[PDB]
């Protein structure tokens, strides 16, 4: 079963399942913690059962705005009101020694193990940065005395990470939704950790570094990110369609990155130009504010349900936005908000030439 | 274009979620829609090797072969993540001596090791701390 | 009666009305162009501005106080102000004065006009001097011009053209002065 | 264990309660890169522990731009919140008009043609680049700092050729009076009462060249 | 692996040589052209001079014609055109008239037989295959009086500089059609010229505007074909510049790769020596 | 396409898609060698532009959905 | 010839060579740097068409074959 | 590369050498065809990139 | 180059002169050192070189130095290997270095 | 690619003043004055700053 999560780039080409494992691939400095951040934010309030917080081996700071955020938000309630908090947080930060970041993804485990075996319940699982897990225990199986494998890592990463990610499973009495961030070591996807966890995911979404470059955010990758749930035997013909219709003219928009590089848009055939023009538009419009970054950017979030981009994404396919420039999609909600972009930035290109604004009489107000 | 043969080991290589483990299922489906119409020993008898695959992944397997009524023929081998390196190692060779029944009887065999990348991983978590020395990626000699 | 009044300004407002503002008015050939016909100057006096013109080259751009000129109604020389004019040129010389040295142009055709500000502007396609044509070619080429009649009567407008053009250069190198 | 070596010597950079003396500790880690890769193991160890970035470039640091601050790449989010108020004002009109002069980068009539309707964020980000110059060993104060930055953002000096905004924002610091630094240090923001007497001191500096 | 990034390298690399080279190529070309173009720029100019420039006309039959280039690196040129063609095409076209859409050189044929192929009856390439001359100019004109429109629109980017082609239309009317009615007010303006000719008024200006369709024809082409080389010339300076850009990312990626290649290995045989000993 | 080999080749497929596979396998190796002539738009005598076309249909003719095989 | 140094140098060499060789890997190494037009239709300024002769004339010149040194 | 193209046998006419490949040993007359096959496919080598 | 260093420590910390020293490739100081720590057992750090590549580049480099008494001037002629200066020998060595002469062709 | 003669004049008085510029950065040493005659030249800062 489906989870929407109000997000574009989330909801249209990699969707989330309602009891499945889903992880957020990115490289330092991308928006995991932030799109994380934003899935509690969108899915933790909505969702009527408990959640957990596991984080293992991230900022301190973090933790504390975490936890600060979520007494104000109501979630975490503190004194006599206590039976009523929703979250249970288990920290084991990267100020602990490796021995305990290497086993507080099992604590967190085990109380939402609880809340699905015991208490029959729906449970969040959020872990920031899993990788963390494979990080300590590669830092204390240098001691331990084993033949390290390939980059550096333990022989047994493998076997360390199914034993865990393997627990962290919808059962037939009751239901993990399991958000893991994972680090990518050094942007690299084919680092043995990264490249193990991808096994035990049913939707990766994996954080771009260019794309950020960009400006783009969330960077999600959308030829990189993929689901369990896009199939049309789940969502639906015309979710599915649209896409693999996006995802279509954004890989054909790759093919001609470097030919656009070395010769320019100049000399592309006109069956092309508009292929080019689509997808920038197509990934300018999987661009969206969030709710959890309006603090550091001051433009409001907007949650955008799945049929608004459904449809919003029929129409630059087919090309019922062909005139609409490409910065009109850019941080906008839905295909409405570009059409109040788009002439909003046409108002303001001629609002430069009306008035001419002096102030006086005011020294004695 | 790269038509298989009766006693042909053809590779499925690709990278992640490209389509690998469908084309190995459309295989077993196929084989259960022919099994159905041909006369008794033209039959091919699937064995599906599940090399360090998630569990949910190897349940919503079954749950396919099952209500397509592919289970019929198929064995599932499944050594999963959580499972042991030894296991997982070996469940190809358990796969394969169910599958040599077939072979070695007059009937006609059919395995697909999914993910064989994964069972090279678990002997060379074995080898490792058996204290073997490391080669090409650690891997073993 | 020109209530209709086509132009570069009148062009520019159904342009911006009807074209795309993306992009800025396309430019004309009047904008390239200096000096005009019915907006009087350019003579003051007995000087006059001689713009000789072949597609290939520009052979006079100077002012001048007489050019002669081959019509075809016969030469006619060009003082500082004449009439205004749209004179056909046959082969001939065309002949350029700036006071007592002169030089001596044979061409092969084409127009000349005088305009009413006293500009005048000759056209030709084709303007080889005198000293460039040699006297043992042309005579032959009449000979095999005047010779071969087809009745295909393109042919003999070409053939006019041929002997007319020939003999008037065959005139033109004995003509020396 | 060469992240947890940076990360348990950063992670005691902290702002403490007010249990505990409400003490603060701020930490600014240097990290040379190889070649501008931020790609690197130890780079993008201490960037997934430290708050922000401070990127420098050394494509602007070797075109006079110092400091060669690469303000695309650079955040602060966490001391973003505490900023000086004011300059928390004319900063965001300040970095957008930065942001969309980055989008006039190397196609200003270098790349395929030129448009010549954005001439104005053109002459404008130059401005706001040689603003934001800055010499060596000589920190400003920073309601200096805002009213340079309003005078620059503002429009104030929209009028100066771009050779000579260096001498421009200190005539302004200088010849302004300094009566409005200590009202825009004291109130802390840019009061209503304060943009009218810092606009009427403001047309009234000679800005050289011109 | 580390294989395709150096042959990468090495493709980039020759590609960057051959633009360079290109680039000084379309420099010698326009070096030389330009000073055909400034020659056949004066015998445009009587004709304005006598018969004016009239864009702006209502025509009931015209023949539009856009000269583009033919081959296909010079760089925003021939799509410019097509923009500008269609762009004075729907400002002329509102009387429920006939237009005749003609391109010179066949990258005008790729991009105007998609966007009005109703219209569209004549294309003509080769034309710069050696040199652009009168004789040239002249069947084209030849060709475009076959049709009998009442107008003229040539579409062409005029030689400015070395950095701007200004992107001209041209306008010739026909004679007994709209020549003699454009010049209408308080009589006529043509009246004061005296006719030195053979025969009628009728035939003169017939013969000056085939003329001047030739002359204007001919410079058209002859100046979009110097704006052509300069366009060309600045499109391979781009690509010199982005294939160097793109040279020296791709340097410092195999020196990355190059030495995490060297530390895996040795690695590798760490890894496995210490092992036994 | 051009990557995948397979070794038994003929003698070990259907007899009647033997004849109407061979006529495939060449003809997309044939649209696979214009497609780096596909970028300029040149389009040489409508054989470049007609196999641009016919390769590009055969390849839509071997896509299929998932879990029906044929 | 580009890539190929003797730290020596001319110190060393044949004093009838050495005057006739420092010539010849000048205007080779202004054959190396022009080395893109040799294969263009269009042609040059003819000051990089007559070393494109010259060095192709140069590099002619000293192939060799085996076993037969001079 | 050669086999991508559906040449069969794929050998790769440049990277092929033999000791029997000297004037002395098959004939000058076997070898300068040799040698101008080797020649003329190099060429060729080199000017795909100019083509592309 | 540690014999030239204390010959040239000589002048300065005796004599009081402002001395120069040349050291002909410091990355064959660099090359020998990593041979010598590659002789002892010592595993090897980024791309080959020795662990010790900074601190043995730092015992040289920190000797030349102006003291209260003369100063070491030091042109280092440095080699780049495989046109790399993000190889750890010269991206080592640059970072010691407070001036370049470039001398071309 | 273009020449000199298309130069602007301060697009040629850099090159003037660039052309002795890298003249005057050549200088005659003491040590070579054994094998090529023109005796050499210690030049002060001094000098140097106001020459340049
Ligand atoms: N023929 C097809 N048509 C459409 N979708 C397909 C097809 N084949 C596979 N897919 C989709 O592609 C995705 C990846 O398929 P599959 O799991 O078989 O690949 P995989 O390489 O085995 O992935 P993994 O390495 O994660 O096991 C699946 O979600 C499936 O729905
Ligand atoms: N959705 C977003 N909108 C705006 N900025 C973002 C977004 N996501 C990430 N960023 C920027 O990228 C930085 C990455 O923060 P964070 O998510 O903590 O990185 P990490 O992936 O290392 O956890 C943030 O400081 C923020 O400034
Ligand atoms: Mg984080
Ligand atoms: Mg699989």
């Amino acid at each position: 079963e489906i989870l929407v999560t109000g997000i574009k780039v989330v909801d249209l080409l990699a969707p989330y399942q309602r009891g499945g494992k889903i992880g957020l691939f990115g490289g330092a400095g991308v928006g995991k913690t932030v799109l994380i951040m934003e899935l509690i934010n969108n899915v933790a309030k909505a969702h009527g059962g408990f959640s957990v917080f596991a984080g293992v081996g991230e900022r301190t700071r973090e933790g504390n705005d975490l936890y600060r955020e979520m007494i104000e938000s109501g979630v975490i309630k503190l004194g006599a009101e206590r039976g009523n908090s929703k979250c249970t947080l288990v920290y084991g930060q990267m100020n602990e020694p490796p021995g305990a970041r290497a086993r507080v993804a099992l604590t967190g485990l085990t109380v939402a193990e609880y809340f699905r075996d015991i208490e029959g319940q729906d449970v969040l699982l959020f872990v920031d940065n899993i990788f963390r897990f494979t990080q300590a225990n590669s830092e204390v199986s240098a001691l331990l005395g084993r033949i390290p494998s390939a980059v550096g890592y333990q022989p047994t990463l493998a076997t360390d990470l199914g034993g865990l990610q393997e627990r962290i499973t919808t059962t037939t009495k009751g239901s993990i939704t399991s958000v893991q961030a994972v680090y990518v070591p050094a942007d690299d996807l084919t680092d043995p950790a990264p490249a193990t966890t991808f096994a035990h995911l049913d939707a990766t979404t994996v954080l771009s570094r260019s794309i950020a470059e960009l400006g783009i955010y969330p960077a999600v990758d959308p030829l990189d990110s993929t689901s369990r749930m896009l199939n049309p035997n789940v969502i639906g013909a015309e979710h599915y369609n649209v896409a693999r219709g996006v995802q279509k003219v954004l890989q054909d928009y790759k093919n001609l990155q470097d030919i656009i590089a070395i010769l320019g848009m100049d000399e592309l055939s006109e069956e092309d130009k508009l292929t080019v023009a689509r997808a920038r538009k197509i990934q300018r419009f999987l661009s969206q504010p969030f709710q959890v970054a309006e603090v550091f950017t001051g433009t409001p979030g907007k949650y955008v349900d799945l049929a608004d981009t459904i449809s919003g994404f029929q129409g630059v396919l087919t090309g019922k936005y062909d005139d609409l420039p490409e910065m009109a999609f850019y941080m906008v909600g839905d295909i409405k908000e570009v059409k109040e972009k788009a002439d909003k930035m046409a108002k303001d290109i001629a609002s430069r030439k009306e008035a001419d604004n002096k102030k006086v009489s005011e020294e004695l107000k | 274009l790269v038509p298989i043969g009766r006693g042909q080991r053809e590779l499925i290589i690709g990278d992640r979620q490209t389509g690998k483990t469908a084309v190995a299922i459309d295989a077993i489906i196929h084989q259960k829609n022919c099994n159905e119409q041909v006369p008794k020993a033209q039959r091919v008898y699937c064995v599906y090797v599940a090399v360090g695959q998630k569990r949910s992944t190897v349940a919503q397997l079954v749950k396919l072969f099952t209500q397509t009524g592919a289970m019929r023929y198929t064995i599932m081998v499944s050594a999963t993540a959580s499972d042991a390196a030894p296991l997982q190692f070996l469940a190809p060779y358990s796969g394969c001596a169910m599958a040599e029944y077939f072979r070695d009887t007059g009937k006609h065999g059919l395995i697909i090791y999914d993910d064989l990348s994964k069972q090279s991983v678990a002997y060379r978590q074995m080898s490792l701390l058996l204290r073997r020395p490391p080669g090409r990626e650690a891997f073993p000699g | 009666e020109a209530a209709a009044p086509a132009g570069p300004k009148e062009f520019t407002e159904v342009w911006n009305k009807k074209a795309p503002s993306t992009l800025i008015v396309p430019e004309f050939p009047s904008n390239y162009t200096a000096v005009k016909a019915v907006g009087e100057g350019q003579v003051h006096g007995d000087a006059f501005p001689v713009n000789f013109y072949t597609p290939h080259s520009i052979l006079s751009q100077a002012q001048k106080d007489t050019v002669v000129l081959p019509g075809v109604d016969g030469y006619f020389g060009v003082k500082a102000s004449h009439v205004p004019t749209i004179a056909q040129l046959k082969p001939g010389v065309v002949e350029l004065h700036s006071g007592a040295e002169s030089e001596k142009f044979f061409v092969s055709g084409g127009f000349a006009f005088v305009h009413p500000n006293g500009v005048t502007d000759i056209c030709v396609l084709e303007a080889a001097t005198l000293d460039q044509v040699d006297p043992a070619a042309v005579k032959s080429a009449l000979a095999a011009a005047s010779a071969a009649q087809p009745t295909d009567e393109f042919e003999q407008a070409a053939n006019r053209a041929a002997i007319e053009l020939y003999s008037a250069l065959e005139s033109a190198v004995e003509a020396k002065a | 264990d060469v992240f947890y070596l940076h990360s348990r010597l950063l992670e005691r950079a902290a702002k403490l309660s007010k249990e505990l003396g409400g003490g603060s500790l701020t930490a600014f880690p240097v990290i040379e890169t190889q070649a501008g890769d931020v790609s690197a193991y130890i780079a993008t160890n201490v960037i997934s522990i430290t708050d922000g970035q401070i990127f420098l470039e050394t494509e602007l640091f070797y075109k006079g731009i110092r400091p060669a601050l690469n303000v695309g790449l650079s955040v602060s989010r966490v001391g973003s919140a505490a900023q000086f108020p004011g300059m928390k004002q004319v900063a965001g009109t300040l970095k957008l008009e930065l942001a969309q002069y980055r989008e006039v980068a190397a196609f200003a009539q270098f790349g395929s043609d030129l448009d010549a309707a954005t001439q104005y964020v053109l002459e404008r980000g130059a401005r706001l680049t040689e603003m934001l110059k800055q010499k060596q060993f000589a920190p400003i104060p920073i309601e200096r700092q805002t009213v340079a930055v309003y005078a620059a953002t503002k429009g104030f000096l929209d009028k100066v050729r771009v050779q000579d905004i260096v001498a421009a924002e200190e005539a302004v610091i200088s010849q302004v009076n300094p009566a409005v630094f200590k009202i825009l240090k004291a109130n802390g923001k840019i009061t209503p009462a304060l943009d009218a007497h810092l606009k009427a001191e403001l047309r009234k500096v000679k800005l050289p060249g011109a | 692996s580390n294989q395709a990034v150096k042959q990468r390298i090495r493709a980039i690399k020759n590609i960057g040589k051959i633009t360079k080279a290109m680039k000084m190529v379309a420099a010698s070309k326009m070096k030389n052209a330009q000073i055909a173009v400034e020659q056949s720029r004066g015998l445009v100019d009587p004709f304005v001079r006598l018969f004016g420039d009239f864009p702006a006309v209502n025509s009931n039959k015209s023949v539009v014609v856009a000269v583009t280039s033919d081959k296909g690196l010079c760089g925003g040129l021939n799509s410019n055109i097509t923009k500008y063609t269609r762009a004075t095409l729907a400002t002329t076209e509102s009387e429920g008239k006939d237009v005749v859409v003609v391109s010179i050189g066949d990258k005008g044929r790729s991009q105007l037989t998609r966007i009005e192929s109703q219209r569209y009856q004549l294309a003509i390439a080769d034309t710069y295959k050696v040199r652009v001359t009168f004789g040239q100019a002249s069947l084209i004109v030849e060709e475009l009086i076959k049709h009998n429109p009442q107008s003229y629109q040539i579409l062409f980017n005029k030689f400015r500089s070395a950095i701007s082609f200004k992107p001209t239309v041209a306008t010739i009317l026909s004679p007994d059609l709209l020549e003699k009615q454009l010049e209408d007010v308080t009589g006529n303006s043509l009246d004061a010229y005296d006719i030195e000719a053979s025969h009628e008024r009728s035939d003169v200006l017939r013969d000056l505007t085939e003329f001047h369709l030739g002359v204007t024809l001919y410079n058209a082409m002859l100046e979009n074909n110097c704006s052509e080389h300069a366009s060309r010339m600045s499109a391979m300076e781009n690509s010199t510049k982005s294939a160097g850009e793109m040279l020296g990312k791709l340097t410092l990626d195999y020196n990355r790769k190059r030495q995490a290649t060297i530390t895996t290995e040795l690695i590798e045989i760490i890894a496995g020596a210490s092992a036994l000993m």
